């Protein structure tokens, strides 16, 4: 296990830091957001919000549920892709909102 | 948020100040700011309502706030 | 999820220096427009910016 | 010694703390609606850490 | 399940005894832990909907009572324009 | 390296046949060959076939 | 080193802005695009001016709190006249009421000897937690701090938020901020740095934004 | 209904003066316990936006910065730094209402080339050198062309603004001292890092670099 | 993980608003928003009012501002008089804003008096009791 | 997808998978192509459901950053390519546009 | 059978990641056009667009004005959160000449 | 694991000496430095430093029990495959000394996960220490007592020290 | 004291057991996952009880 | 531009002290510099009139390309005969004795911008 996650540290954290290091002419925007994007957005993630009931209370789940749509406003973030979606209900019972998409502003849950 | 309680203040001085500012906003606003200067302050105005409820409930009472006037157009001459 | 990852998207910027046995605090100027532009609920969840 | 003290000590303090001592409370607070719970006793004080 | 398996798995060592008289005892003592983290948690709830409230609807009374106050101003208003009608007609018999 | 002429954005039946088309060309890709779904992904598969 | 030498030719950057689709910042009287630009070097012999510094900051310097010799009277001037000059106090009942006291003489007794007991509040008890300024920011929303170091690493280190922010030098450290309750949180330095490594105190008050710009605009807008 | 329903009338005052509001009773519910909650709601105002004191002395309100208990209560005697209250808003109105996040800003050199990384010292780098090209273009024609004209007829704003407040958020203001030396150093004697890049002649080729750069992207609706 | 805390309260419900003309207030603050005026007077139902300029000329402060020079639009907001559309969008709020005056002003005569024996005890009547 | 519907990309369908394959794995504008297909589910055959779709992402793009009352009306070119990038609101535009046109049913 | 569970596991994952169009493709064709279309409806969301006031009170003026098919709002809802282009003075001129409609 | 991490340390405080007396700004960041170079020797050097501490007290305890209670210790093999592998996963555990100076998350996790996973080979030598004071002929000792005793400081110091990779917890 | 707005978040007493303040998520997080971590241990404490 | 009030009298003093940095920055001139004789301000005027001139041409082509790369590359491909002329000048310019040495070769880069240069831009902008 430990080899397992040290391989897959070295894969996509230490080898992919020498494949740029000049500034570049072309695409260079392009080339260091894949560099980046192989090695900042990873998989936990994902599972970090899709079982938020583990932890999270109706109330405490609805206003970090707000504040995680604040958070992840900005468009051009990877991790924010590959996450998953805040516009959900308590598994167990849901207080503020009645239906997953009946807002009265696009980047606010209520 | 931990807010503590604290009762209206009824402090003379205080509500002298906010009565001036009521009486200032009271001759601007009945001409609708039709003055040279106008003074007043409609913030103060609220404070008014919630640090002097004596003063209050006497310019809310007809014959206290028709003194109140009369007494103020002999100031203002 | 909560106190990470969220750089981008934040109402404004202080910048916290720690010289020896005092801290300092800067405010940018941008982040003065920076609060003049806040969205505001207003009636039934309906955020306005003037 | 070993089980009985250290499985319900606690829990019988916090117990009293809440029914006596209001849980410490600072009284002289508006609206309950609008102000944050003085939580009841957590923090074991059975366990080293 | 098998006995003999479970009786020497923990490194051939035989505390099978102990495990059994376990369960009557612990089936027990978890009661007041499992009761008063109950109301813990019921605690934590009431906080975190008191939180969402005083977000939400915490600054919707203010202005609730600044509307309150300036209404107060408006019907003082009314009846302070009413005198000064009145001053108008009678210009200064009224004082 | 001059430029083509930029065609205006498609109607609901012409959004319908390159959906159509997209599926069509999804149901293509044989499942031993485990490609990603991205923009390159039809040229790496080109690129793997040659190199093949 | 070298020269500006008497000619250069520059490229104009193309599609740095995107503000309403147009990918040409100049042009030139005649109407047409500028895509190059000619840059001359009258004088050969004088020196290149220093980049202006454009920054401008709010800048709070927190230090650890200063003793009182005499308790200065609230004076205000006309300029040079005392225009009015008192003793205010705050009273319980939150006026600023007239001191029938001498405020030199309680601020030294309760310097000298003050009341204290086994079971008392850090509200009450503040000996090295108190600064002269507060660094003040609002509740509910979303803070981008910058943390960084003069000379050494010290640690910005806040008990009640439980959060510890390491400045490092050279280091930019960007950290999210959210405080999402009304509260006055003191904090300390949480790495070893020398003499006042104990008396390096830290306050931060989270306020509703109403209060928040209250203060920005009467104690952070004038600078 | 006629056909002018809605239609604001010619010199509407918005006035409600001598009018009878014993028509509007049932269009809005009081609770039982109404009387009860102004109370509160005025309790509440009376002490939360009230964080400044009546002074007998100059017969005003004041304030000061906000203070720890321990000040408050035993330094009470000993207040320093007292301003008058200027108010929460300039025209007296209400300010109390609930924030969130405003819309994020366009980015030229974007956050995503290092945001692995929690501390942004190549990303720093990278847009002091991004704006630093800005500036090397437009320098000597901002007091002509752009923010520092004399009259504002001839007022552009300048170029290289987006990426100069990108920049400075990225660095601190040490880190951008440093730059701002090494970016005096370079414009002193002119310095265009393209009078000495070679290393494209030494980088592995990539498909970024055909030579036909603009034929390479292929669009899509 | 799955069942660590061993109970969810569910039961305990979101605060229950209970301010007395709070429904007809953000009935209002919304038909106002719908009229997009500028100014933020306008929020409150007072305005014609307090701020009677807003209906001749706009100027609401005797130069005692400190909103900045007017270099841009949002700028001296209040300084801006109501114009036509402003007044017709803010007319076709009219009955709302006639209703929410009547509810404060019912609520302004609505006075404590001896009969209120379970003053001290309303928390439980204000529903507080979660 | 922390701004779309589902919590992963797979409940989305067939159209999420189009916007995977519309942009290269590391670029961001899947989200907003995402947000496109969420917007057209009951709208996309409806003829001013589209309209509306469309709409619905300008508000998207002008909620997300600062635009100008014009910035989204005067965009030349609506096709995007496999590195366009959610930088600008025209960007955004562009992707949650795309993520309706690609969405059936 | 347990070391063929596991690989089945991992294989079913790696094909739901590397053929997500193909099974997309695959699961649109089971259900006819109709029970689509339904599914479509039933998540159907406004997601927050044209939220506007939507008057409850009955004796309100904006419930027949919104009734009205040929409504005008003072500015439509994607341009309430972008900001102006164009100075003051214009935008007093144009809201003076406007006119009402009906 | 001295043999191994002995030379770091003493190129890390070599570097320091230099540093302090000849300038060669090996750890300042002005002109290519940089200061966390020194916290990453310096710690790579550290937790092994404290699990060879820890190690032969261990080694301790496995002998006294077995001379007083007459018989063979639960699993020999266990206990020293437990000690080899704390031994093995001490040299990627260094970071959770180095939390807050900034490390990339990726580290943070690698290290937190590695750290969180020592809780398993030490487990094992507390189970296998209970079992092997079970089933036997005991005599009771000083030693035994000193051995009994240990045994609850570690279980409490090990539990704590779990505690603290929680990272969350950490950083206050 | 921000007027009557006892901003004042920790009031932690001398002899103080636990957290300074629970007026913080992260720390309100914590002290649950604190108690609920002591209370998964009770067939395993007993268990040792009768060895 | 006397009547105005503190402020408007600070914003026109920074916007004229922004201006003289050339004025301030002229005095403190360094001995062991490589002086030139500079171009004359009829020969500059000259010049920008062939730039203007060159950016005539280019005008209607660079703004009825909707790629940021077309635009891109036809300022590069101009730009590389721009540059070796630019380097010719500054040569002959730098090693002038003489006046009328500037003059001649900032009169030999004017005609061949007036010259060649049109010529390759306009085959350069038919190509796009
Ligand atoms: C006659 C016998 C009748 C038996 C009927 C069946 C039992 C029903 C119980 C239901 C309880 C329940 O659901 O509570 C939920 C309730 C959840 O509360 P909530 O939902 O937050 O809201 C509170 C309510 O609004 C308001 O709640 P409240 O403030 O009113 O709290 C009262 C509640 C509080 O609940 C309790 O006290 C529950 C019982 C505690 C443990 C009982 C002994 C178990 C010993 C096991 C071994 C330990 C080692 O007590 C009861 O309801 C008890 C009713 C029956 C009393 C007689 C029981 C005798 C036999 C006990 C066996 O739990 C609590 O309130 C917890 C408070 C107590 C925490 C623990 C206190 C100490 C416990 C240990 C006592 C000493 C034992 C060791 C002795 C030696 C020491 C050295
Ligand atoms: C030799 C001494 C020693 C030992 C053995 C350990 C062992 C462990 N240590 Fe410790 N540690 C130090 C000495 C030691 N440590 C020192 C000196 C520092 C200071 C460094 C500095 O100044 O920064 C430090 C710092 C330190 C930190 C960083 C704190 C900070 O940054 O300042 C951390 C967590 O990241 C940590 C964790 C651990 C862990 C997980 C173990 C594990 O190996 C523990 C393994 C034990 C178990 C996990 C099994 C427990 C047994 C049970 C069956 C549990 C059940 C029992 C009950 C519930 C009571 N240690
Ligand atoms: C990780 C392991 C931790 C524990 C490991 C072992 C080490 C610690 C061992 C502690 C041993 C007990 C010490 C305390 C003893 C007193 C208990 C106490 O005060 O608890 C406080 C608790 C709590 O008291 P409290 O209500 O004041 O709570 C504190 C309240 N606050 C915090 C708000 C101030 O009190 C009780 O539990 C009282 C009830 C129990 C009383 C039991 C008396 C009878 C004892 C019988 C002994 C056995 C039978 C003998 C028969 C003989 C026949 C001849
Ligand atoms: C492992 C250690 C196990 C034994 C712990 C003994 C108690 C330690 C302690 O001081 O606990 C604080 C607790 C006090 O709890 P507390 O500090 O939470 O009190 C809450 C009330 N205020 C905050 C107002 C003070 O001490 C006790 O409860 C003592 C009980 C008797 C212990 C007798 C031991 C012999
Ligand atoms: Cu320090
Ligand atoms: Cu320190
Ligand atoms: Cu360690
Ligand atoms: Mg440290």
């Amino acid at each position: 296990v430990c080899g397992i996650y040290v391989i897959h540290v070295i894969y996509n954290y230490m080898i992919p830091y020498y494949w740029v290091s000049t500034p570049l002419k072309n695409d260079e925007f392009t080339r260091l957001r894949m560099k980046d994007y192989i090695a900042s957005t990873v998989l936990e993630e994902v599972y970090g919000i899709s079982y938020a009931e583990w932890g999270w209370l109706p109330h405490d789940f609805a206003y970090n549920r707000m504040r995680g749509l604040a958070g992840y406003m900005h468009p051009d973030d990877p991790r924010a892709m590959c996450t998953s979606t805040f516009h959900r209900k308590h598994k167990y019972i849901e207080h503020e909102v009645e239906k997953v998409g009946d807002y009265h502003h696009m980047t606010y849950p209520k | 948020m931990e807010v503590k309680y604290r009762g209206p203040s009824d402090d003379k001085l205080e509500c002298e100040f906010l009565e001036n500012n009521l009486l200032s906003c009271l001759r601007e606003k009945s001409v609708q700011d039709n003055v040279a200067k106008m003074t007043c302050r409609p913030e103060f105005l609220v404070w008014f309502f919630l640090e002097c409820p004596t003063k209050a409930a006497v310019y809310h009472d007809p014959k206290g706030l028709r003194n109140i006037f009369i007494q103020d157009k002999i100031k203002q001459k | 999820r909560l106190i990470e990852w969220q750089n981008e998207s934040s109402l404004f910027t202080v910048r916290v220096r720690a010289r020896q046995w005092y801290w300092i605090y800067k405010f940018e100027l941008k982040n003065f427009t920076d609060i003049l532009s806040t969205p505001k609920n207003i009636g039934n969840n309906r955020w306005q910016i003037n | 010694i070993v089980l009985t003290w250290g499985w319900s000590s606690f829990q019988i303090g916090g117990y009293n703390y809440e029914r006596f001592d209001d849980n410490g409370e600072r009284r002289n607070t508006l609206y309950w609606k609008l102000s944050p719970v003085e939580f009841p006793q957590s923090k074991l004080w059975n366990r080293p850490s | 399940r098998n006995r003999y398996w479970w009786y020497r798995s923990l490194y051939d060592d035989y505390v099978a005894r102990e495990a059994k008289l376990a369960f009557g005892i612990a089936a027990f003592i978890w009661l007041p832990h499992y009761y008063w983290g109950i109301h813990l948690n019921r605690a934590f709830e009431v906080n975190f909907s008191h939180r969402n409230y005083a977000h939400e609807w915490g600054p919707r009374r203010n202005r609730l009572a600044h509307s309150l106050e300036f209404e107060q101003f408006d019907m003082i208003l009314e009846n302070w324009q009413d005198l000064e009608d009145e001053y108008a007609q009678r210009g200064d018999g009224m004082l | 390296g001059f430029e083509t002429v930029v065609p205006a954005p498609p109607t609901r039946d012409d959004e319908l046949r390159m959906i159509k088309a997209t599926e069509e060309q999804f149901l293509q890709q044989p499942r031993y060959k485990l490609y990603m779904n991205e923009a390159h992904r039809i040229a790496k598969m080109n690129h793997g076939d040659r190199h093949n | 080193p070298g020269e500006v030498l008497p000619l250069r030719i520059i490229k104009y950057p193309l599609g740095l802005e995107t503000i309403h689709n147009n990918i040409f910042e100049n042009t030139n009287n005649e109407g047409n695009v500028e895509l190059f630009r000619l840059r001359f070097n009258s004088n050969s012999s004088k020196m290149q001016h220093k980049l202006v510094q454009d920054t401008i900051y709010l800048t709070l310097k927190q230090k650890r709190y200063n003793r009182k010799k005499v308790v200065a009277p609230q004076i205000k001037y006309y300029t040079d006249l005392v225009k009015y000059t008192g003793k205010p106090y705050l009273s319980n009942d939150k006026l600023l009421k007239q001191s029938i006291y001498d405020q030199t003489t309680q601020y030294k007794l309760i310097k000298k000897n003050k009341k204290r007991g086994e079971l008392i509040p850090v509200t009450l008890a503040r000996r090295i937690l108190r600064t002269k300024k507060t660094l003040v920011l609002p509740a509910h929303v979303n803070i981008t701090l910058i943390t960084n170091s003069y000379d050494i690493v010290h640690s910005w280190f806040i008990p009640g938020l439980g959060i510890k922010l390491d400045c490092v030098p050279g280091r930019s450290t960007h950290h999210t901020f959210f405080i999402d309750n009304v509260g006055f949180y003191y904090g300390q330095c949480a790495e070893i740095c020398g003499r006042y490594h104990h008396h390096m105190p830290i306050r931060v008050c989270a306020l509703p934004f109403e209060h928040f710009l209250l203060w920005w605009n009467t104690f952070g807008l004038p600078k | 209904l006629p056909a002018d329903y809605g239609k604001m009338p010619a010199g509407y005052n918005f006035l409600t003066r001598g009018k009878d509001w014993r028509e509007y009773d049932k269009d809005f519910i009081l609770r039982t316990d109404a009387v009860w909650e102004k109370f509160q709601l005025e309790h509440f105002f009376r002490n939360y936006m009230k964080c400044f004191f009546f002074d007998h002395g100059l017969k005003k309100y004041q304030m000061f910065e906000p203070e720890d208990m321990y000040t408050v209560v035993f330094e009470g005697w000993a207040l320093d730094d007292l301003i008058t209250f200027p108010g929460f808003t300039p025209t007296g109105r209400t300010n109390s209402y609930q924030i969130g996040l405003s819309p994020r800003q366009r980015t030229v050199v974007p956050t995503q080339t290092f945001y692995q990384m929690q501390d942004y010292y190549m990303l720093c780098g990278l847009r002091f050198e991004r704006w630093f090209r800005c500036d090397l273009v437009y320098h000597d024609q901002r007091h002509t062309k752009f923010d520092q004209v004399k009259n504002q007829k001839n007022y552009k704003t300048y170029p290289c603004y987006r990426e100069y407040y990108e920049a400075q958020y990225a660095c601190q203001d040490d880190m951008f001292d440093f730059l701002m030396e090494l970016a005096y150093a370079r414009r002193a004697a002119d310095n265009f890092e393209s009078d000495f890049a070679s290393h494209e002649l030494t980088t592995l080729p990539t498909f970024y670099d055909t030579p036909k750069a603009a034929e390479r992207k292929t669009y899509t609706y | 993980a799955l069942f660590f805390m061993a109970n969810t309260a569910i039961s305990v419900p979101s605060v229950l608003d209970t301010s007395p003309c709070m429904k007809q207030m953000l009935a209002y603050e919304d038909c106002v928003l719908d009229a997009n005026v500028p100014q933020q007077e306008v929020i409150h139902p007072q305005w014609p009012t307090i701020w009677p300029r807003l209906l001749t000329d706009g100027k609401l402060l005797e130069f005692d501002k400190v909103p900045f020079h007017p270099e841009n639009i949002y700028n001296y907001t209040y300084m801006r008089p109501l114009t036509k559309k402003n007044k017709q969008y803010l007319y076709e709020c009219e009955e709302e804003r006639f209703v929410f005056k009547a509810c404060l002003r019912k609520v302004i005569s609505l006075k404590k008096t001896d009969k209120h024996t379970s003053w001290d005890t309303a928390e439980v009547a204000n529903l507080q009791l979660t | 997808m922390a701004q779309t519907a589902h919590q992963n990309r797979y409940q989305g369908g067939l159209c999420y998978a189009q916007c995977n394959e519309l942009f290269s794995f590391w670029n961001p504008s899947i989200q907003q192509c995402w947000k496109g297909c969420d917007f057209g589910v009951g709208r996309v055959n409806d003829p001013e459901g589209r309209i509306e779709a469309q709409q619905m992402c300008k508000r998207w793009a002008a909620e997300l950053y600062w635009t100008y009352k014009g910035e989204l009306d005067t965009i030349k070119d609506l096709r995007v390519h496999a590195d366009m990038y959610p930088t600008t609101p025209q960007n955004v535009y562009r992707a949650c546009l795309a993520g309706v046109r690609r969405q059936k049913f | 059978v347990y070391c063929t569970v596991l690989a089945y596991y991992g294989w079913w994952l790696y094909d739901r990641y590397y053929l997500f169009g193909k099974n997309a493709t695959q699961d649109i064709r089971k259900d006819t056009t109709e029970v689509w279309e339904k599914r479509a409806a039933l998540n159907k969301r406004n997601w927050g667009y044209n939220a506007h006031y939507k008057p409850e009170l009955e004796r309100s003026m904006k419930k027949v004005l919104y009734a009205d098919p040929n409504y005008k709002f003072p500015i439509e809802w994607p341009e309430r959160y972008m900001a102006e282009t164009k100075t003051l003075e214009q935008v007093m001129d144009e809201e003076e000449n406007w006119e009402y409609y009906k | 694991m001295l043999a191994t991490i002995t030379p770091v340390l003493g190129a890390a405080v070599i570097m320091m000496a230099f540093d302090r007396h000849w300038q060669t700004t090996f750890f300042e960041y002005a002109y290519g430095g940089d200061p966390i170079l020194s916290q990453h020797l310096f710690w790579f050097f550290g937790h092994p430093e404290v699990y060879v501490l820890i190690i032969p007290t261990f080694g301790f305890i496995n002998m006294i029990v077995p001379h007083n209670n007459t018989r063979r210790v639960a699993s020999k093999h266990h206990m020293i495959w437990a000690i080899y592998v704390m031994a093995y996963m001490g040299y990627l555990v260094w970071g959770h000394h180095m939390y807050l100076v900034g490390l990339d998350h990726r580290s943070r996790t690698m290290y937190s996960t590695i750290t969180i996973m020592i809780s398993m080979p030490a487990t094992i030598k507390v189970v296998n220490w209970t079992l092997s004071l079970v089933n036997g002929a005991l005599k009771i000792d000083l030693p035994f007592l000193f051995s009994m005793s240990f045994l609850l400081l570690f279980l409490v110091a090990g539990f704590t020290g779990m505690w603290l990779s929680h990272v969350s917890l950490n950083v206050s | 004291m921000w007027g009557n707005l006892w901003t004042e978040a920790s009031y932690q007493l001398n002899f103080n057991i636990g957290f300074s303040s629970l007026r913080s998520d992260v720390l309100i997080h914590l002290a649950q996952w604190q108690y609920w971590w002591w209370f998964w241990f009770a067939l395993i404490w007993s268990f040792y009880y009768f060895i | 531009v006397e009547e105005m009030d503190t402020i408007q009298k600070m914003n026109y003093e920074a916007t004229v002290n922004m201006g003289r940095q050339d004025l301030i920055t002229r005095e403190y001139t360094f001995y062991s510099d490589y002086e030139f004789i500079p171009i004359q301000e009829d020969r500059k005027q000259q010049m920008e009139d062939a730039l203007n001139n060159l950016h005539k041409i280019i005008h209607p082509t660079v703004t009825q390309l909707k790629k940021k790369a077309n635009v891109q590359e036809i300022q590069d491909r101009v730009f590389r005969k721009l540059q070796g002329w630019e380097g010719e000048l500054n040569t002959c310019v730098f090693s002038a004795k003489n006046v009328r040495d500037s003059n001649f070769c900032a009169d030999r880069f004017t005609n061949r911008i007036n010259t060649e240069g049109v010529e390759f831009v306009k085959q350069i902008l038919r190509e796009y």
